[PDB]
């Protein structure tokens, strides 16, 4: 009786498990056991796990469009769960075990999911009684609180159905199966990944980069090598994990490299199997990049540029070598099927080489909108200023860029105060608003201070540890320091 | 723990007041020790002591508190 996506309909299940039919006994996952032994899970075994979890989820009587919060690390079980949800047209919302309780309750209060699922050994408690709770693992899917009874109204799952919603106020980027599959078919055309690659992925599951990596590995028929935080956060463990698993590609925000470059460059140079690196989210400092390139001469390095609302836009391979005089890396050219307009403040195309305009993107991987926020959606997904009468829309990105002499793009900052911390969007005004509401604080300023830059709060007023907790806002948005000051200097 | 250790740890916990005792059981994450910070603290300790943390000693439990980290350092020297 549960609706299931048909094989011809754009859907993460069919797209990411195609290799289960065409190459069943190739690896989909490489993990290392408690004894430092490397294990592989095939496409065949992963599909089997997805189908078992789907049979169990379908018993809960959820309707297509019903939301499922998945709290987990990037694990085979977690990816089976999100693909099981995909098959049944249950949009999933990824959250990490390390997500603050305050932040998880804000997502539950905003999304109103029918179900929260965590791993057998997850420690999340006190999920409100209006949300179903289940645990998944070796034992299958076990219900604690079944979701409330309902009538199923949706007969058939379609490509425009929501695959996932990525989350001061939690902003839900609503992404269709059609959009996500379109992004991957564009990338597949570039031959950037082969089924022979083993892609090390570093971002926790709640970040859009984790979903990108998952879909990139599985949709290509490649092996995903999730790097747990217990390896990632310790350069010598990180590097031994990449060696043991035989990672051929390593994906992560530039920050993942900074501790390794500073403290274990010799061991880094030993990663003879790494054939490529991909970074996105923020600028990679050029000295650090030149250092990395010098240590791993046999690695292609790709600069990916994109926002959550299209997932991706453009890339370049970094020039080999990086010229000494080079002031700024190119973000290269849009993927095939994507198109960028650079518009001035009047919506007019910027035609002159080297003059910045606001990126307006035409993409087959566009988000459907912001969860329950049609006003935010109308501000960002706008009438095509070059074709307003067709009804067609573009992503107004807030990013500035200019073109070079070959038409390649160059990121030129933003139209607003937005900064990146480890590739995470941050509106300093938001951290400021929050500290201004801490009892004692009359004025506040948050800025990136320069190793990687740190978020510093300067406040006019006091327990800096207590003001920290009151912030602890998402994780990456919590000041590395809160310094009381007599006046904010202009 | 010796005066060198307190001074190094204090460097990586900006929410600890100059005037405030470094409590042996203080959750260093709650005093501002983050992912990058933790690796900088490791490197500072290895550098100042000539100590080597074996792979098994590089974990969040050993770096959670000054008392846990002092014992781990002490075990590495031994
Ligand atoms: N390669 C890049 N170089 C510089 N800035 C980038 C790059 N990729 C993304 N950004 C910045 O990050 C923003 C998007 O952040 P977010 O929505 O978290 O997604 P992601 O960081 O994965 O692209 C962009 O609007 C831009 O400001
Ligand atoms: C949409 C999207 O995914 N954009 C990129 C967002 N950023 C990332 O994927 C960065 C992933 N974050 C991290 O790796 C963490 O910020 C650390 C670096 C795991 C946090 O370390 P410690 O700081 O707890």
């Amino acid at each position: 009786r549960a609706a299931r996506a048909r094989e011809s309909v754009d859907n993460l299940y069919w797209f990411m498990l195609a290799a289960a039919n065409s190459a069943p006994d190739t690896p989909a996952f490489v993990t290392r056991d408690g004894e430092g032994g490397v294990r592989t899970l095939s496409y065949r075994e992963l599909r089997t796990r997805v189908d078992d979890f789907a049979a169990a989820l379908a018993e809960l009587g959820l309707d297509v469009d019903d939301r499922v919060v998945l709290e987990a690390n990037v694990t085979p079980d977690a990816v089976a769960m999100l693909l099981a949800c995909s098959l049944l047209g249950l949009p999933f919302i990824p959250v990490s075990p390390e997500t603050p309780s305050g932040r998880l309750r804000s997502i539950l209060d905003t999304a109103e999911p029918a179900l929260f699922a965590q791993a057998e050994d997850g420690g999340r408690a006190d999920v409100p009684a209006t949300v179903g709770t289940a645990r998944f693992g070796a034992g299958g899917l076990r219900v604690e609180r079944a979701p409330r009874a309902r009538v199923r109204h949706r007969r058939e799952i379609v490509g425009t159905d929501t695959a996932y919603i990525i989350f001061g106020r939690p902003k839900g980027v609503v992404m269709s199966h059609r959009s996500v599959v379109s992004l991957y078919r564009a990338i597949l055309e570039q031959g950037l990944i082969t089924p022979e690659d083993r892609i090390a992925t570093t971002s926790p599951l709640q970040f859009c980069f984790a979903l990108f990596d998952i879909g990139l590995a599985l949709g290509t028929g490649a092996a995903l090598v999730p790097v747990p935080r217990e390896e990632l956060n310790w350069p010598r463990r990180f590097l031994a994990f990449l060696g043991d698993t035989g990672a051929t590609q390593v994906h992560g925000v530039p920050s993942i490299w900074r501790p390794v470059l500073r403290h274990e460059p010799e061991l880094l140079a030993g990663l003879d199997r790494v054939r490529g690196i991909l970074f996105t989210g923020e600028d990679f400092p050029l000295p650090e990049l030149r250092h990395l390139q010098g240590l791993l001469p046999h690695a292609r390095i790709v600069n990916g540029y994109g926002a959550t609302e299209s997932m991706a836009c453009s890339f370049t391979e970094v020039p080999r070598p990086i010229p000494s005089d080079l002031e700024r890396l190119s973000i290269g050219f849009p993927l095939p099927g994507f198109d960028v307009s650079l518009l001035d403040e009047h919506g007019r195309p910027v035609e002159e080489i080297g003059v910045a305009g606001q990126i307006h993107l035409r993409a087959p991987s566009m988000f459907s909108g912001y969860w329950d926020d049609p006003e935010a959606t109308a501000r960002v997904l706008v009438s095509d200023p070059l074709d307003p009468r067709s009804g067609r829309t573009v992503l107004r990105s807030g990013d500035l860029a200019y073109r070079g002499e070959d038409g390649e793009l160059y990121f030129a900052g933003r139209v607003d105060a937005q900064v990146q911390i480890r590739g995470n969007r941050v509106e300093p005004g938001e951290v400021e608003r929050r500290l201004l509401e801490f009892p004692g604080i009359s004025a506040a300023v948050a800025l990136l201070v320069p190793n990687d830059p740190v978020l510093h709060a300067f406040v006019v007023v006091f327990d800096k540890a207590k003001a920290r907790a009151f912030c602890a806002l998402p994780g990456y948005m919590i000041p590395a320091n809160i310094v009381a000051v007599d006046d904010i200097p202009l | 723990w010796d005066d060198q250790f307190e001074a190094i740890v204090r460097r990586y916990v900006p929410f600890l007041g100059p005037d405030e005792r470094l409590g042996g059981g203080s959750e260093l994450r709650d005093l501002g020790l983050d992912s990058m910070g933790t690796v900088e603290l490791l490197a500072a300790l290895e550098q100042a002591y000539g100590a080597r943390f074996v792979d098994d000693a590089l974990n969040m439990e050993n770096f959670a508190t000054p008392d846990a980290l002092w014992a781990t350092l002490s075990r590495m020297i031994t």
